[PDB]
């Protein structure tokens, strides 16, 4: 039902409640300084609707920091009951952002 | 979940049986509890919730294309059907919907449904 898109040919398909479930826990934990790379990659779903977010125009830095912010997000979650549920697909998003050749 | 859930039971009516929402933690959206197509997987996309939702799709559909349609093959793959309420698009953009779906393999489109 939506996915997180990395970069163009690299996407996280996920269904509606795992989408709803990622994009709110990384949303919770951006530093202020930081609150322009959510809002590019939330822009999507934000400004057009859509059931994806996506880092595709972020530079090496930026993406760097959103790679960051999901790991506080998955530290953050791990306390949750719900988390075993959830832990595949916090290790696919983690996995394929430290894939991505800008962090090469 | 409104979106979800009125096109789910829409799907009801021409696939038969009973579609539930998958447990949490699956990679599918919906499943089929009875009917001739029992068992089999359904992911949703293009159910706005909202009449503000819809609008925003409709305004950067374009810019949005795709995206969108990467993220469909890839759940066309995994799914048994991929159904779209795409009712509220306009016309401009029922279009680029179309078109844009007749590029797919033929195979993926087969799964694709339109909720008319």
């Amino acid at each position: 039902a939506g996915s997180i898109v990395i970069s163009k040919e690299v996407r996280v398909p996920v269904s509606t409640s795992q989408f709803d479930y990622l994009v709110s826990r990384i949303g919770d934990q951006f530093h202020s300084s930081d609150m322009w790379i959510k809002d590019e990659v939330y822009l999507p779903m934000e400004e057009g609707g859509m059931s994806f977010i996506s880092t595709e125009s972020l530079n090496s830095s930026g993406l760097s920091i959103f790679l960051a912010t999901v790991m506080r997000a998955r530290a953050a979650s791990q306390a949750e009951e719900s988390f075993p549920l959830y832990e595949n697909v916090w290790n696919q998003l983690v996995e394929k952002l430290r894939q991505d050749a800008r962090l090469g | 979940r409104p979106g979800e859930a009125g096109a789910a039971a829409e799907l009801e009516n021409y696939l038969g049986g009973t579609l539930q929402r998958a447990p949490q933690g699956s990679s599918v959206d919906f499943v089929f509890s009875s009917g001739p197509n029992n068992g089999k997987t359904v992911d949703f996309m293009l159910t706005p919730d909202t009449v503000a939702q819809a609008a925003k799709i409709n305004q950067f559909f374009d810019k949005n294309l795709n995206n969108f349609m990467n993220t469909l093959s890839d759940h066309a793959a995994a799914a048994d059907f991929v159904p779209l309420a795409s009712r509220f698009l306009s016309e401009a953009n029922k279009t680029l919907l179309v078109k844009a779906i007749g590029n797919l393999p033929q195979k993926l489109q087969a799964k694709i449904i339109l909720i008319k």
